[PDB]
RNA sequence: UCCCAAAAUGUAACGGAGGCGCCCAAAGGUCACCUCAAGACGGUUGGAAAUCGUCUGUAGAGCGCAAAGGUAGAAGGUGGCUUGACUGCGAGACUGACACGUCGAGCAGGGAGGAAACUCGGGCUUAGUGAACCGGUGGUACCGUGUGGAAGGGCCAUCG
RNA sequence: UCACAAGGCUAAAACCUUAUGAAACUCCGAAGGGGCACGCGUUUAGUCCGGGAGUGAGGCU
């Protein structure tokens, strides 16, 4: 996207599984400031819960 | 002397056409999946047989024939009914 | 509490004074309604701490924080902020707090020959808000800071204004003369 | 004369005059015959004309009103770069439509004050008297 | 106001779901639970309570909800969709439910 | 986006106004619940406008921003739980010269709210975007040159 | 909804009688126009697949 934009930074969601997987979305960073905990699917099994990876 | 102007313009803008209007009219057939109407809002209300995508598009849930009704001016639906 | 049976001293006080068809057809009093509307200017956490303690000790009931009706006039206004506080009192606690008034609020009033007897709710109801806070059985200067004031509105199922007039008055109310 | 605030700009078209072809407000009334345009000054003209004639002062009803922005490009440019700034204002008077109603004067004053009025305009004209009675 | 009743009334997508509407009137101490094909403007069950209830008041629930579901199972009507109106679904009409939810 | 555009879609102009290159972790999914702008009277700070009260009250409001269409049986206002802002797909159509783009029932794996019938693969919708190429990165074990390995490459993902 | 002619009336804003203008107003709203069907009555074209193109400056009522 538009590089020097500090709010709504695009970061991915890596599974707690270790399947080898990742989603990709955008938090406002005027919000979370720590990380993100979401509950998405995972082809390499069924239902993981993801940590907002660096 | 002659002319130097110098004025410009600040408009001259528009957007490429959005092909709206009712696509499938009233009394013609249909197939399932077939879109019957495109619209901005609820210009045409989902009737019995028809579904409404995000656009408020009207699509057909199963085949048959197309039935229009306006409810005495301002409220209006299209439905489907088979060939029997 | 007893003001219940007092209402019932009124029931045929006017069913025998007037000429009504029935006993439910004579003006009851749904809710007393209190508005602690600081607002416009006063935007301190402390004055709503205070309005809260105050309201919740005088009427023994939690206060609802009424906000800015998105009205943002030329002065100091905006959208989501406390510009009025509210506590609706009805039935039981209504009769209790109203008795707290006629008993320990109305005489306590510094300078008081009764209150405004001009036609209120033209539909035949009432309001009456009143300034002063230093005329109370609960509001103490020894338990507050500076001086505030209340704004009250009582609802009466009267048909016209003379009938509310009569109602409120025979119930224990001074109309200044 | 001019108006207060608006849209800004325009266009043009014709075909006969809607309303109101009837003699309200006055006893005597002057009526257009041609699908003209009419300007702020073109009417302020007749204002000051008839208002000369009637003295102190009559009762004068300007049934028309300029609302149309007409433009002219800056003189001497080749077209393009814009539409013309707003030159002047126009009342789009169509025929049968009645422009002036007066009373509070007599028949002679109507004839003459209307004569002098109509000698200031792009139109042949007919003056008359009431009877148009669909609604007073 | 009305709002709630007409709200649920339309979230019972009238006939298009295929099934059978199941009314109620737990706002009085005489109720009315009904059964409708709504498309066809007719009623097919009917468990009143005004022709002698039992004696109970909101205990009557499970009972006219058992009487209804009985008249249903008798008619043949083997499938539910639960209309209401101004009702929370929690207590009384919820009883009517549970004992209709296994009662026909 | 709106006229211009001649009541179907479409249509030019250095014609006439205005807006986008984001925003939203709740402003989304579900579940439940609430109703609006104003004017009149009457009311402690106030007193044009604040707060409360009543009578009026189908929209004269609200929708994150542009307007048009839309909307009160909610899309508007408030809470409960929540990660359907989900992989594997795609019946059938809208649209475009192509490339694109737009809508979508239904099936599977597997979930979420409801007690349920249900509803959901983002938001009322239509702007919030950049084809290839070369390269970064997380998987993957298809290719790897006498052979088995590794470089490198392919595929899914994705970042510039 | 923006505009605006007179007059009422009040403290002017509203609102009443009288009154009118609108591409970006619409309680209303044709004539026509388009899709589908039928062919009830005429006429000839259409559509697909494959070969060869040219044209892509238009002009007037
Ligand atoms: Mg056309
Ligand atoms: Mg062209
Ligand atoms: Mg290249
Ligand atoms: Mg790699
Ligand atoms: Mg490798
Ligand atoms: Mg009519
Ligand atoms: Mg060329
Ligand atoms: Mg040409």
């Amino acid at each position: 996207a538009a590089a020097g934009a500090a709010p709504r930074i695009i970061v991915k969601m890596e599974s707690s599984a270790g399947t080898g997987f990742y989603y990709t979305t955008t938090k406002n960073r005027r919000n979370t400031q720590a990380k993100l905990e979401l509950k998405k699917y995972d082809p390499v099994a069924a239902h993981v819960v993801f940590a907002a990876a660096a | 002397a002659h002319k130097k102007g110098v004025g410009s313009s600040k408009n001259g803008r528009d957007s490429n056409p959005k092909y709206l209007g009712v696509k499938k009219f009233g009394g013609e057939v249909v197939k399932a999946g077939n879109i019957l109407v495109r619209q901005r809002g609820t210009k045409f209300k989902a009737g019995q047989g028809v579904g409404m995508g995000r656009d408020h598009t009207l699509f057909a849930l199963s085949d048959g024939k197309v039935v229009f009704i306006n409810k005495g001016k301002g409220a209006r639906f299209i439905s489907i009914e088979a060939a029997q | 509490q007893l003001k219940t049976k007092y209402n019932d001293q009124v029931r045929p006080a006017l069913m025998q004074q007037f000429g009504y068809s029935s006993v439910m057809a004579v003006p009851r009093i749904e809710k007393i309604v209190v508005n602690e509307g600081l607002g416009s200017s006063k935007e301190d956490s402390k004055a709503i701490d205070k309005a809260a303690k105050e309201l919740a000790l005088i009427t023994l009931q939690k206060p609802i924080i009424t906000k800015a009706k998105k009205s943002i006039s030329n002065f100091k206004l905006r959208q989501g902020m406390p510009v009025g506080i509210k506590v609706t009192l009805r039935g039981e606690r209504m009769y209790v707090f109203l008795e707290k008034l006629i008993n320990i609020g109305l005489p306590r009033i510094r300078d008081f020959r009764g209150i405004n007897p001009n036609a209120f709710d033209g539909r035949g109801n009432y309001n009456l808000g009143i300034k002063e806070q230093l005329i109370f059985p609960e509001i103490t200067y020894d338990m507050v800071d500076k001086t505030r004031g209340m704004d009250i509105t009582i609802v009466t199922t009267a048909k016209t204004d003379e009938e509310a007039r009569a109602l409120l008055q025979s119930m224990g109310l001074p109309f200044r003369k | 004369k001019r108006t207060k605030f608006r849209k800004q700009f325009r266009g043009r078209m014709t075909g006969d005059a809607k309303g109101g072809d009837y003699v309200a407000f006055g006893d005597y009334g002057l009526i257009a015959m041609e699908p003209a345009w009419i300007k702020s000054n073109q009417i302020e003209a007749c204002r000051i004309v008839m208002s000369r004639h009637f003295r102190r002062g009559g009762k004068i009803y300007i049934r028309i009103f300029p609302d149309k922005p007409v433009t002219k490009k800056p003189a001497e440019t080749r077209m393009g770069k814009g539409k013309g700034a707003v030159e002047y204002w126009v009342s789009v008077v169509k025929p049968g439509r009645v422009m002036f109603e007066v009373a509070g004067v007599t028949e002679e004053q109507a004839k003459e004050a209307f004569r002098l009025a109509g000698h200031k305009l792009p139109i042949q004209t007919k003056m008359v008297k009431r009877e148009v009675y669909d609604e007073a | 106001r009305r709002k709630l009743r007409t709200r649920r009334k339309v979230r019972t997508t009238t006939a298009a779901s295929g099934k059978l509407r199941l009314s109620v009137y737990r706002s009085s101490k005489h109720i009315y639970a009904q059964i409708i094909d709504d498309s066809r403007g007719q009623t097919l069950a009917a468990a009143s309570s005004a022709a002698l209830k039992s004696g109970n008041k909101t205990d009557t629930a499970a009972a006219v909800g058992k009487a209804l579901a009985a008249a249903a199972a008798e008619k043949g009507i083997k499938q539910v969709v639960f209309d209401r109106g101004s009702y929370k679904y929690h207590g009384r009409v919820k009883a009517l439910a549970d004992a209709a939810r296994e009662g026909g």
